[PDB]
């Protein structure tokens, strides 16, 4: 199927049928860092964040929230 | 909540750095002169060489910190005094706060220091882009050329008294004093044997617009005698001697940074300079050529048309990008694209004093950076595989991918990408030229964006790609910490630079 | 600032109370999000 | 020194502490101000025992003191501030704060331990919670973040490392996005997102980066995740022994998000971020054979034409914020009629203003889908692996100018330009792609041919104005061309390398799963009879206008374009399957060796074999709850935010005898040519006169049983 | 000049504010009031947006 | 070209003696003389020549520390451009 398997020399650090014994635990540490990130960019943009209203929610026009023109 | 000791900090700060150059310099060249009865390197462990390398790279470092944290006094201090001026409307009250200098050290040429945002950022590009080029020419300065391990000190007073002066004489002066280091550095540190000519080509293009400003100079002190920079608000110069000013001013300004037709200067010393001062040259050297020719078109007021000045800009950048394709060497193509980012900033100087000088003054900054990358990524290439040209280089990234890798991020870079300085400077300029003139908008980004971007790109990519099978047994080997770091620094600063106070923007 | 939309009546309120909508309401931010919150620099400190 | 003797004392020592707490919270509720009085009554005796039986009380204010003390020291220290508030001596702060106890006034140790303990409890988490705040936002980071981090440490996760951080990731993000998925098309839920403020665009502007989670971002978010994740699933198998396989892998993971982003973009600067995202990630796919430079000529080509479309796009933008002072996309859409009647003065015309942002709009969009005359890189395109090829041309990289068309067609429903030219470059584009693709011989060839022809297909159902047509166009192409796209891979794969079927013939055997899949799959693809991909072409067939200048030529090519795709599916299948065995000997030699009979014996892998079946059951189930929410008596699709009503709906709901009597002419059409491509004989064989035979028993059969069916029954 | 391409910007906000709580439809009429006319009285000749240079007399300049 | 001393005396180079051997015996008089030097690098165990081998705190340290300082100093600039000694902190806090 693949093409066959040719030398590559040691000191040059490239990806050619690169596999790691510690794969597993470097994916267990890799992983779940980005996890934890990713949960404090999350956190941190919710506070930024717009949804309309509910099924039964209508938005008062007179309401702070409801637009307001600019008044010169 | 201002407060003037927030003022005389920044005063401080900004005197002081200068002297701290100054007091480095001339300990380094008093040891250097008084070490050894002739003044060359000896060849061995214990030569005072390395103490001067050591001492020029971090005063470097240390002023250029130091300068961020004058520069960064200096942004409060604007915007406070913006405030203390524009807030107060009672008609008995007026700002008129007098500052007593220090009694340690003397005013420089007795004269009192004024920065402005757009100066201190012309010195932040200087000692940056000095840092790399240093870094650069340890490999050339060797054992004759090691006095001209000094340079990028010299540049970086003139440059500071060049940009902390209200003097329009010393102004003139300070720019003038930029060509006897850069031609001695082209002259003896060169490698290549055509750096001979280079130079005198380099010397004569730029003196000849030397002598245009000098003419201009001497319009204005002969006409006025004043010399403040802020005198001439009292005189106005009549029509005939405001067009020549400016035009003396603008073609005098151009021939250094580089216009169409005034750039065969450039293509020859890019082309056969040292690779790490082609860097200094293409990031620095042009742009105070840009400063001088605001500071004198802001103070003076001109009635003319721009549209011959536009047009000019605008055939330079045609033209470069146009050329861009047929350019095999990398050094040349780098050039070219430097002659093109150049333009474009000089177009965005036709208006005046109007909002285009800050997007001018950004993209003078992403040019700085993003040239210097270009020029860095060059002197890899060249000095691990003997060549510069696209026939003799090819598969770079094969044998070499994190060189390939900063390649092709380089490309992506100066494609102008959002999230960076260059689309930023873009659009500024882009929103401005579109109502100002759209079908010429249209044109500048076509032809720019396209043929000159397609052009550059693919030699670039050519040389990335392909499969280096030629001299195996003298390919190298990858790049080094130092190389790896100054890349990286780059796109850091590139992309970090657009999260900068937007009040100077 | 001033209001955008044309007004309505109280009456008109009642009776959109009576038929049974709600008022739109912004909500405050949960404990979790609160980056001024107890539980939120617990979950820091873990 | 004993472990045990320890946690003993820290135990005795956090109950006696905890009762000394309860104590003085119930003595400082009798005594609110005159608990004083008693605890620190001058009396030696009852000092001595207040103090030895609030020890644990004692000792904590003591330690609370001098780390506030040492805190307050590091604050003044770093921040040049102030004093500890007051400037106490320490031995009078010490002593006054040890000798305070009102600070444990309202604390209980067993309540703080519960609710630090319950702080981290996920029972609490709920749907309502979910609903109001998006967490599609934090796995579509996490998916991003896991690329990037695994793109720079490749050492560290080999391929197995890789693929399985990335598995999880992109299955974490697939199944947020499939439960936000009901919630967006069909309850009304959409979400605007700001991460900050970007980038300053002005003297006084700064525009956020902003993502918007809406019907129109959501209908391509979902499908190309959902593509993604087979495709994901299937390139490991498909580069099975190859030296790149994570970079492959990357090279995937980065442009899905790069698309997604486009697609989920809040304002134009985040679709122009993503628009030259995608550009550059489609070029890496395409290049990812780097050490040939045949390779990359093709991806320069695709190269120039994307940053051609960069520039329309770039410039389009620019004119509307020149226009309108704001960039955000909702404000655009919402302002753009009032601005409708402006004009803008260029070179020696008066070019009216909707009309040129609407060309220049509709021109990066016809590069990026591959329209007649842009399409030339699209054919070049398919030297990158069967999985890129498959992600770019079934809803990641021509779907582009869709996406657009779809976002801003608030604009395009006032533009002259868009209503005169989405038409005629539909049908061109329709009929060319078809026609190419069926005389076409290669696999992916005809794929991207036939990827062509759909794409003109949905311009000219968006010229037609149905937007849920268009939805149901885009959902039905992009699945069932991802799925025969996998399947021809894995037939060239066994062919080694070998794209032209001219050398393939007999596979059927040799890969069963490969031969019924692509049946089909090709079935529902080229739209015929019976099957969930007729009724798109029906739809757009209902929709289409009539108003146009161009009208005849338009729809000649529409018909034509139609008919071709039987042509083309019917070759491929039949050429790649059940034809002569014409590849080399050794193709079919060395998979025929008796030693290889085995319970494990394949062509293909296990795990192609579940993605392929997997996404076919999802597809189908997706097209089918898209049609009952569009198609269905009862409309229960979210909002559009168009106000451009087409009449449309009225030729599905109630369709007249003239239009339902137009259909059949398309109808017998397909049905003869369907007889020709299966009864017309090229070759002499041994069957001639019985399949003429069989065709004539065929066509008196089915003539006495509509007689039968229709009259006698 | 920021002060007026402030209020193009707070409009533009309040702009993006209504399409996001008020459903499409109804979106136009309740537009059309107050906040379409100075939306429209907020253009460019009255607003520098992004423009190099806002041409004003010296009259406008001192309004 | 280089001109520094290699032999260091910061620290003890490692190296290892074993790998070459030269002959001392049994020589030809054709046969070349054997070589006096004959050490060879000797790299530490677990060495991985691929990633920077960085096993320090500092840099985490110091990094963690700005921000944390970055913290407190906005916390009290906040308090400062709001006139407090210290953060009012409202009772509920919405989007925005
Ligand atoms: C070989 C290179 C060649 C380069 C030249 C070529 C260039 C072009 C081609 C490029 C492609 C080819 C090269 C890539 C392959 C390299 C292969 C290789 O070398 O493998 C080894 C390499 C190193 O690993 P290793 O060798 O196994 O071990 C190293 C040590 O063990 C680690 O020791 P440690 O554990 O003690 O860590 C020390 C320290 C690492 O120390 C440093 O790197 C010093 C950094 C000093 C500051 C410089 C500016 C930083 C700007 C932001 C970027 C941070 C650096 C991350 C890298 C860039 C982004 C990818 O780690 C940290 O603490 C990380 C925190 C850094 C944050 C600092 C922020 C400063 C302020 C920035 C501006 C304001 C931001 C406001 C944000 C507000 C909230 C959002 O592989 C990697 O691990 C790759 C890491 C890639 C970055 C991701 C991890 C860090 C994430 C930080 C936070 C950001 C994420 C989201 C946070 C969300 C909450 C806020
Ligand atoms: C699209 C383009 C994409 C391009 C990028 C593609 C991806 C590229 C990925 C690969 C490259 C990047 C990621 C890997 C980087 C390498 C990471 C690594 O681990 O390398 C190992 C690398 C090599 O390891 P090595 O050979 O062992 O060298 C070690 C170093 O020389 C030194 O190590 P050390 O252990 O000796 O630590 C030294 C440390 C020493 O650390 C410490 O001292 C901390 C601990 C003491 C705390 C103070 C205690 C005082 C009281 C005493 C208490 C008792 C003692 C406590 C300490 C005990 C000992 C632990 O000193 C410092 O760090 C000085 C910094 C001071 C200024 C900044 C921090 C302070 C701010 C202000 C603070 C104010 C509040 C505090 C006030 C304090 C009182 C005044 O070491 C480092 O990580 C050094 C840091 C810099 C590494 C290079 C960073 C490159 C970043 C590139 C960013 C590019 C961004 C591009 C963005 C593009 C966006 C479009
Ligand atoms: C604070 C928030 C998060 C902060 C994180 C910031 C991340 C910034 C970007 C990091 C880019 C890292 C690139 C690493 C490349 C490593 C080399 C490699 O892959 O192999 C090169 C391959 C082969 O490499 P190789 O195998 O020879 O060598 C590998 C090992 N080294 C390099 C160390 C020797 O060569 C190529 O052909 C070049 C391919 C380049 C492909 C780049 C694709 C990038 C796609 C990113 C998509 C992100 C989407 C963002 C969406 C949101 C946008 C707002
Ligand atoms: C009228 C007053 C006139 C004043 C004239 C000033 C005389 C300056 C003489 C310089 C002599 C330099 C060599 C000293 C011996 C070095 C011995 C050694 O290497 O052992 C390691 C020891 C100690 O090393 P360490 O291992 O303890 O490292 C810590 C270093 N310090 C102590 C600085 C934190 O000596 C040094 O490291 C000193 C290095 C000196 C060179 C510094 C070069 C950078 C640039 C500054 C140079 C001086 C210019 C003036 C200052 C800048 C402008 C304000
Ligand atoms: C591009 C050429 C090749 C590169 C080398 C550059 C050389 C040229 C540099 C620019 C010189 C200025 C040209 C534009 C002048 C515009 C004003 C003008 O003259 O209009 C009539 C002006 C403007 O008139 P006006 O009509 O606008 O208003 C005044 C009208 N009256 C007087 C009637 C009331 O009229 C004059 O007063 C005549 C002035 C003529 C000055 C010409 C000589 C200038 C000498 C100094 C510069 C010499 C530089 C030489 C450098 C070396 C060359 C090798
Ligand atoms: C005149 C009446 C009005 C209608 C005007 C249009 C007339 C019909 C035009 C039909 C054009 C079809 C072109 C198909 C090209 C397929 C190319 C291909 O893939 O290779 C050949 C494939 C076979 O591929 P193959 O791989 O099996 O073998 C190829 C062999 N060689 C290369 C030697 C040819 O398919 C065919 O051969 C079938 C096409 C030929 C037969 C066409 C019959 C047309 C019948 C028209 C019926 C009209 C009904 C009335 C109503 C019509 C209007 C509504
Ligand atoms: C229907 C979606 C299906 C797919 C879901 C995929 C998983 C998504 C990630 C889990 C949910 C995270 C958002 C929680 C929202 C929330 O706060 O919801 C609210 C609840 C509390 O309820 P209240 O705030 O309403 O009182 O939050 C919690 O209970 C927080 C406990 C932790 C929740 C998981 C955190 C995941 C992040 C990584 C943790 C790493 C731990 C250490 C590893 C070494």
């Amino acid at each position: 199927g693949g093409f066959q398997k040719y030398p590559i020399p040691r000191y040059l650090h490239v990806g050619q049928w690169i596999v790691n014994k510690n794969w597993k635990w470097n994916t267990f540490h890799m992983f779940f860092p980005t996890a934890i990130l990713c949960f404090m960019v999350w956190r941190n943009s919710m506070i930024s964040t717009a949804k309309p209203p509910n099924y039964g929610e209508y938005v008062d026009p007179q309401s702070p929230v409801a637009p307001k023109a600019i008044k010169y | 909540m201002f407060n003037l000791n927030t003022i005389y900090l920044s005063r401080i700060f900004i005197e002081f750095n200068f002297y701290f150059l100054f007091f480095l310099f001339l300990i380094s060249s008093i040891i250097f002169y008084f070490s050894k009865i002739i003044s060359i390197q000896n060849l061995n462990q214990n030569s005072v060489f390395n103490f001067l390398k050591l001492a020029n790279i971090f005063g470097i470092l240390i002023s250029f910190f130091i300068h961020i944290i004058s520069f960064w006094f200096y942004c409060i201090y604007s915007y406070n005094l913006s405030l203390n001026i524009f807030s107060d409307i009672n008609l008995y009250n007026s700002n008129s706060i007098e500052l007593l200098n220090n009694s340690l050290l003397p005013n420089y040429f007795k004269s009192n220091i004024t920065i402005d945002f757009f100066g201190l950022i012309l010195l932040t590009l200087a000692y940056i882009v000095g840092f790399v080029s240093i870094l650069a020419l340890d490999t050339r300065l060797y054992w004759k050329n090691i006095k001209y391990i000094f340079s990028f000190t010299i540049f970086l007073l003139i440059v500071y008294v060049y940009v902390t002066v209200s003097n329009i004489l010393l102004f003139f002066m300070c720019y003038e004093l930029l060509l006897i280091p850069s031609f001695l550095i082209v002259y003896f540190v060169s490698p290549s044997r055509r750096a001979i000519q280079a130079s005198l080509y380099f010397v004569i293009w730029t003196q000849l617009g030397s002598l245009l400003v000098l003419i201009a100079i001497s319009y204005i002190i002969s006409i006025t005698n004043t010399y403040e920079f802020n005198d001439l608000k009292y005189f106005n110069f009549t029509n005939s001697e405001s067009t020549i000013i400016i035009f003396l001013i603008f073609l005098g300004f151009g021939f250094k940074a580089p216009i169409w037709p005034f750039h065969y200067w450039l293509t020859k010393t890019h082309v056969e300079a040292p690779s790490g001062f082609s860097i200094y040259l293409s990031g620095f050297l042009v742009k105070t050529a840009l400063y001088g020719f605001y500071k004198f078109n802001t103070s003076i007021f001109i009635d003319i048309d721009s549209s011959i000045f536009i047009a000019i800009c605008i055939m330079g950048v045609v033209d470069s990008s146009l050329k861009m394709w047929g350019q095999t060497d990398l050094k040349k193509l780098v050039a070219y694209g430097t002659i093109q980012e150049m333009n474009i900033i000089y177009l965005a100087f036709c208006w005046g004093d109007s909002c285009a000088i800050l997007g001018g003054i950004l993209f003078s900054a992403t040019h700085a950076f993003l040239s210097a990358l270009m020029f860095f990524l060059v002197d890899c290439i060249y000095r691990r595989y003997h060549t510069r040209s696209l026939v003799e280089v090819n598969g770079i990234l094969h044998i070499t991918p994190n060189l390939g890798l900063s390649i092709l991020f380089m490309l992506v870079f100066f494609s102008g990408i959002p999230g960076t300085i260059k689309f930023i400077s873009e659009f500024y300029i882009f929103s401005g030229l579109l109502e100002a003139s759209p079908f010429i908008c249209f044109i500048l980004m076509l032809v720019a964006n396209v043929l000159g971007l397609i052009g550059f790109s693919k030699s670039w990519f050519n040389a990335t790609f392909g499969m280096p099978k030629k001299n195996t047994k003298y390919l190298p080997m990858d790049l080094s910490f130092k190389e790896s770091y100054i890349i990286l620094y780059c796109f850091f600063f590139l992309f970090i630079f657009s999260y900068f106070s937007s009040i100077f923007f | 600032m001033q209001n955008a939309y044309p007004e309505i009546t109280d009456q008109h309120r009642e009776f959109l109370k009576k038929q049974g909508l709600k008022v739109y309401e912004p909500k405050p931010l949960p404990d979790q999000i609160n980056p001024f919150s107890k539980t939120y620099w617990i979950t820091n400190a873990f | 020194f004993n472990s045990i003797l320890f946690l003993l004392f820290f135990i005795v020592n956090l109950y006696w502490f905890n009762s000394g707490l309860i104590f003085f919270n119930s003595v400082y509720k009798i005594h609110h101000d005159a608990w004083t009085l008693i605890f620190q009554t001058d009396s030696i005796l009852n000092k001595l025992k207040i103090y030895f039986f609030l020890l644990p009380l004692y000792i904590s204010s003591f330690i609370h003191s001098i780390s506030t003390w040492y805190y307050n020291y590091i604050l003044n220290f770093l921040l040049f501030s102030e004093n500890l508030n007051t400037n106490t001596n320490f031995v009078d702060y010490i002593t006054y704060n040890t000798l305070l106890l009102s600070k444990f006034e309202d604390f209980n140790l067993f309540v703080y331990i519960k609710t630090l303990l319950i702080t981290f409890d996920i029972r609490q988490i709920n749907l309502d919670f979910l609903n109001e705040y998006p967490i599609i936002l934090l796995t579509g980071l996490l998916f991003l973040f896991t690329t990037i981090f695994s793109l720079i440490c490749l050492s560290y996760l080999g391929l197995y490392g890789v693929f399985i951080l990335n598995l999880a990731s992109i299955l974490l993000f697939w199944l947020s996005m499939l439960y936000y998925f009901n919630l967006i098309v069909s309850e009304n839920y959409y979400y605007y997102i700001s991460l900050g403020k970007w980038m300053y665009l002005s003297n006084g502007f700064r525009v956020s980066f902003d993502l918007l989670i809406d019907l129109t971002s959501i209908s391509f978010s979902f499908l190309t995740l959902t593509i993604g994740v087979f495709v994901y699933i299937y390139t490991f198998s498909y580069f099975r022994y190859e030296p790149l396989v994570e970079r492959l892998i990357l090279f995937l993971n980065s442009f899905m998000i790069s698309m997604i982003l486009l697609v989920s973009s809040g304002n134009f600067i985040v679709l122009f971020l993503g628009w030259e995202l995608i550009g550059l990630t489609s070029f890496f796919l395409i290049n990812f054979w780097s050490t040939r430079v045949g390779t990359l000529k093709a991806a320069f080509k695709a190269f120039s034409f994307n940053k051609l479309s960069d520039l329309f796009l770039f410039f389009a933008i620019l004119i509307i914020f020149s226009t309108t002072y704001n960039l955000d996309i909702l404000s655009f859409n919402n302002q753009i009629y009032l601005y409708e009647s402006y004009n803008i003065d260029m070179f020696y015309w008066s070019i009216n203003l909707i009309e040129i942002i609407s060309f220049f709009f509709i021109s990066c969009a016809f590069i990026k889908s591959a329209q007649f005359g842009a399409h030339i890189w699209l054919p070049d395109s398919m030297e990158a692996p069967v999985p890129a090829s498959a992600l770019i041309h079934s809803a990641t990289l021509v779907s582009a100018g869709i996406y657009l068309l779809l976002r801003l067609s608030p604009l395009f429903e006032l533009s002259k330009y868009a209503y005169f030219i989405l038409p005629l470059i539909g049908s061109v584009t329709a009929f060319y792609g078809g026609l190419v693709s069926a005389f076409q011989s290669d696999t992916k060839k005809t794929l991207a041919y036939s990827t062509i022809s759909h794409c003109g297909f949905l311009m000219v159902s968006y010229s037609t104005g149905v937007l849920e047509f268009v939805i149901l166009y885009l959902y039905v192409h992009g699945f069932f061309k991802a799925a025969t796209f996998l399947c021809v891979g894995n037939v060239n794969r066994f062919n080694r390398n070998i794209q032209d079927f001219k050398r393939m013939g007999g596979f059927y055997k040799y890969l069963p799963f490969e031969c019924l899949a692509s049946f089909v799959c090709m079935i529902n693809l080229s739209g015929l009879p019976l099957t969930l991909g007729f009724y798109i072409k029906h739809l757009l067939f209902i929709g289409l206008v009539e108003s146009y200048t161009l009208y005849p030529l338009i729809f000649s090519s529409l018909i034509l374009g139609a008919i071709a795709g039987v042509f083309y599916s019917y070759r491929l299948f039949y050429s790649i399957f059940f034809d002569t065995k014409k590849g080399k000997k050794a193709i079919y030699l060395q998979a025929s060796r008796i030693i290889l009979n085995s319970k494990f014996y394949s062509n293909t892998s296990l795990a192609s074999n579940l993605s392929i079946t997997f996404l076919v059951l999802i597809s189908y189930t997706v097209i089918l709850y898209l049609y009952c929410t569009t198609l269905n008596n009862y409309y229960s699709l979210s909002d559009l935010k168009s106000i451009y009503i087409n009449n449309a709906y009225s030729y599905f709901y109630k369709p007249d005898y003239n239009f339902l009597n137009a259909v059949s002419i398309l109808n017998w059409f397909v049905i003869i040519l369907l007889i020709s491509v299966i009864y017309l004989n090229w070759r002499w064989s041994y069957y001639y006169t019985k399949s003429i035979d069989s065709l004539s028993k065929f066509i008196l059969f089915s003539f006495f049983f509509f007689i039968f069916s229709k009259y006698i029954l | 000049e920021l002060f007026l391409n402030e209020y193009r910007k707070r409009i533009n906000n309040e702009v993006r504010r209504a399409a996001i709580l008020t459903p499409t439809s109804s979106l136009r009429e309740k537009m059309n009031h107050k906040i379409a006319d100075q939306i429209l009285d907020l253009s460019s000749p009255h607003v520098r947006g992004a423009h190099f240079q806002a041409v004003r007399s010296w009259t406008d300049a001192s309004k | 070209r280089q001109n520094f001393a290699k032999n260091i005396t910061t620290t003890d180079i490692p190296k290892d003696s074993h790998h070459f051997a030269a002959k001392r015996s049994g020589f030809t008089q054709t046969e070349q003389a054997p070589f006096a030097y004959n050490d060879v690098y000797q790299y530490p165990k677990d060495y991985k020549p691929w990633n920077y081998n960085y096993k320090g705190n500092g840099v985490l340290l110091a990094l963690f520390l700005g921000s944390a300082f970055s913290l407190v100093a906005y916390e009290r600039s906040y308090a400062s451009k709001t006139g407090r000694y210290q953060r009012k902190v409202q009772q509920n806090y919405y989007q925005i």
